[PDB]
């Protein structure tokens, strides 16, 4: 809570740009109704649900005519049901050995930005906010060749 | 300009019929609605009957249902009312009135211009 | 027949007279990042070597931004994004010369989207020079002082960022009598400009790559013709 | 079932004047739709307020129309020597149609 | 302006013309932005050419 | 053939089952073309291989 | 809960079933084995 | 409130022959539903149009139903030696549902 | 018009019984709405069944509604000492409302 630090020791060669996603546990959870459509997603999903009535008053007589004499409110019978992916990450850090490297940045910086400016042509921005990119290098596929680790 | 002049209306044994003709003036008679409303000396007013504005669907009050017959004629634009039967309780100034669809649309909502009344005396004497 | 009343745009009766019920709901401009800096300039002891308005960054917006990009671009300054949903199940048919089909759906949630509370919003402002394209035309840090580069921006208003959506609309049943008796009811906004609060720009940085160890300058004029 | 109006009330010239009309059994609501009218005498009815806050055109800024509480009330605001005449209260009752009032005899002083 | 259009009739002895109907609209009409074009004919010339 | 369904009762007695119904459709159906595929399994044979 | 728009799309163009279709400016592109290439495109001395 | 037709019209073989049938108040509308009935002497009634343009099966082409003006209209267009009978016009007024004209006898000479 | 029952039935301790009540003349639409009373001798009645399923709170499960082909069945699963009672089977006619049944001495041996 509030803080994880985490350390790994299997990385041990150099490193250029590096995906990484955080999808809560909730998501592949057996108890998540939405375990199948959710599962592909590095965000906190909610349910926007869209209720389209059928509005129609109808009035019946014809001298009181002001407010209708009788309504009907007739839904659909599935909702429309749009996921939205709320972040799930508030500040990113990312820290070196010795130096301070990623310290605090926004999840919409390294979510965001990076992909839009780093990457070239063969790199495109992921719609979940919760996906995110850590870049190493300026040029990550623009060329054959390390420019960066 | 616009006028509901009325006349028709005097002295009259109880028990006994009149004939209440209404004309109007510069106002497209045809187009719009005419009610008659009665008010009594000192109990107020009290709507009476309605015709509609092609002649047809006339409803009228509780307390008058059967005993006043109305009409209407768009050639000459006038509303004709016929008292049937009077009682002593229908002494009271008669006013034809204009009203047209607010929000109740056939009884009438705007009560705009009305006629300046008729006065029905109704005397054993 | 008319009669009307007022009701909030999500049909929520307003009982009017009343006072402090009705609340405007307040837009963002589409693309707030590129109407914010107004008018870019960097200065080198004065001599403004570059400077560009916000047209040039949409102009570059709709040219040189990739579509893979789009959503990137959109989510930095501050732009909604539809979200796509699905319906459910429905009947159909096939005519070839019976299945079953789901129908989809778009809608956004985002900043443009008029809202009574408009969330605190992360603007992340790209800058455009002639040296932030290539690395290898990357100027140095050591070759002129760091002292006497400056970088200007002009701000826009408040009511040039946030615009007002209709809180208020006057509902008309309308009873037109007849065979048949139609009931045709409308929508008419009551728009009565308010308050908009001050907007705090609250944690203004600027990012700067200050990474460790023939040029293309953008030439931009804005004219105004009336012929 | 009826309406009742009290008989009487008296205003100063330029004063506030709130006259009150109520079913004698249940509430006014604003499905009741009030009508309020104005006789002078020796002058005919007039149309003062229809649908309880509505006002045909020629009638005076000052005449305004409510419902408060359990009743529909006329407040008149700055009454001038004009207004001394017969006010009467009309409500729409579904199955009688309009009813209409006694009779308040504005007093202007 | 998309209406919700009903029919409903009354009388179960008339039922050809419906003894009423309803046209009830959305609160927010839905609006497309149309950029329509604003240049018939643009030209560029140089100094000499 | 996306209807305007709305069921509406007249009686204030019965109102379990609605008195009337109504089915406008739109004038114009919505019709989705869709492109089954035309080929199971393609080949393609070269003079010796 | 929270306030949300409705995205739809339609379409004013040529396919859209019109009373009256305005004058329409097709601009189609001619494709040759020399369009690709500046270095490929062939004389017009040879 | 009655349906009045002309009682008597003549026609030559192989010529057009308009019938009339008209409200006695009123215009005829198309919600009226005018329906036109051919009773040939000795036989029974026939419908012959309903719904002022339509024609039930086995009914000749030649019966033609329309609404002009303020009334409803039967034209039979080259008009035959069997068409010589009592000639029915029906309107469907709200209330009092179908009501018949007297009957116009066509004469084919 | 009137609905129907059969004046007795017996059924032993622990068994299942089917109760009928039908129309005297058409059918027993589910539109109808079958409601089952039960009344204990110097008890007031009281409702076990509505719209043919259904059950208020506080009668016990075994009593189940259905309706079988023009007629609607009470069927008593393990009937204990405690159901020897009268039953009064009632349909919501169009007019006139809920027509109850002569009744049926349901005897527990």
């Amino acid at each position: 809570n509030h803080h994880d630090e985490k350390l790994m020791s299997a990385l041990k060669w150099p490193i250029e740009y590096m995906f990484i996603g955080l999808k809560p546990t909730w998501n592949i959870s057996d108890q998540n109704p939405h375990q199948h459509r959710d599962w592909h997603k590095f965000g906190h999903v909610v349910n926007a649900i869209m209720q389209p009535t059928h509005h129609a008053e109808i009035s019946f007589q014809d001298r009181d005519t002001a407010l209708p004499d009788a309504c009907s409110s007739i839904s659909d019978i599935s909702p429309v049901t749009y996921p939205i992916t709320l972040p799930i990450i508030k500040n990113i850090s990312v820290t070196a050995h010795g130096i301070n490297l990623i310290d605090k940045f926004p999840s919409k910086f390294c979510s965001s930005y990076i992909p839009f400016h780093y990457g070239g042509n063969a790199i495109k921005t992921p719609d979940d906010p919760g996906a995110m990119m850590i870049t190493f290098a300026l040029k990550p596929r623009e060329e054959y060749q390390p420019s960066g680790h | 300009e616009v006028k509901l002049v009325e006349s028709g209306g005097g002295l009259v044994q109880p028990g006994g019929s009149l004939r209440l003709s209404c004309v109007g003036s510069g106002f497209t008679f045809s187009s719009y609605e005419i009610n008659w409303v009665r008010q009594a000396p000192g109990k107020g007013l009290e709507w009476l009957a309605v015709v509609s504005k092609i002649g047809d669907r006339t409803y009228y009050a509780d307390s008058v249902r059967g005993r006043l017959t109305i009409s209407r004629d768009n050639s000459q634009n006038t509303a004709y009312l016929q008292m049937n039967s009077l009682r002593t309780e229908d002494t009271a100034r008669y006013y034809c009135v204009r009203a047209w669809c607010a929000s109740t649309c056939l009884p009438g909502d705007i009560m705009d211009l009305w006629g300046p009344g008729v006065g029905v005396v109704v005397s054993s004497l | 027949g008319a009669v009307y009343t007022l009701v909030d745009p999500f049909g929520r009766p307003i009982v009017p007279g009343t006072k402090n019920a009705y609340r405007n709901l307040v837009y963002y401009c589409e693309y707030p990042g590129e109407r914010l800096y107004e008018n870019v300039r960097f200065d080198v002891n004065g001599n403004s070597l570059d400077e560009y308005s916000s047209d040039v960054t949409t102009l570059v917006r709709k040219f040189c931004i990739p579509g893979d990009k789009m959503t990137g671009y959109k989510h930095l300054v501050g732009q909604e994004v539809s979200v796509e949903g699905t319906s459910g199940p429905l009947l159909c048919n096939i005519h070839d010369l019976l299945d079953i089909r789901r129908n989809v759906h778009y809608s956004c949630n985002g900043p443009q989207t008029p809202k009574y509370y408009q969330p605190p919003l992360a603007l992340w402002i790209k800058l455009r020079f002639w040296f932030n394209e290539n690395v290898n035309l990357a100027i140095p840090s050591v070759s002129i002082p760091f002292g006497e580069r400056f970088i200007t921006i002009k701000l826009a208003s408040q009511k040039d960022l946030v615009n007002e959506f209709p809180g208020l609309f006057v509902r008309q049943s309308r009873f037109i009598a007849g065979r048949p008796s139609r009931r045709n009811i409308r929508f008419k906004p009551w728009f009565i400009p308010g308050v908009i609060n001050e907007i705090s720009l609250t944690n203004n940085e600027l990012y700067i790559n200050n990474l460790f160890v023939l040029i293309r300058v953008h030439k931009t004029q804005v004219t105004h013709t009336n012929n | 079932q009826t309406v009742i109006q009290e008989p009487a009330m008296s205003v100063s010239p330029g004063g506030t004047v709130t006259l009150t009309c109520a079913w004698s059994s249940g509430s006014v609501t604003t499905s009741n739709y009030p009508s309020w009218f104005q006789q002078t005498p020796g002058q005919p009815p007039r149309q003062l307020i229809y649908n309880t806050n509505s006002r045909p055109t020629g009638v005076p800024r000052r005449f305004s129309g409510k419902i408060s509480g359990n009743k529909a009330a006329l407040t008149i605001t700055g009454a001038q020597a004009e207004d001394e005449a017969d006010y009467f209260c009309g409500l729409y009752k579904r199955s009688a149609n309009n009813i209409f009032g006694g009779g308040t005899h504005l007093t202007v002083l």
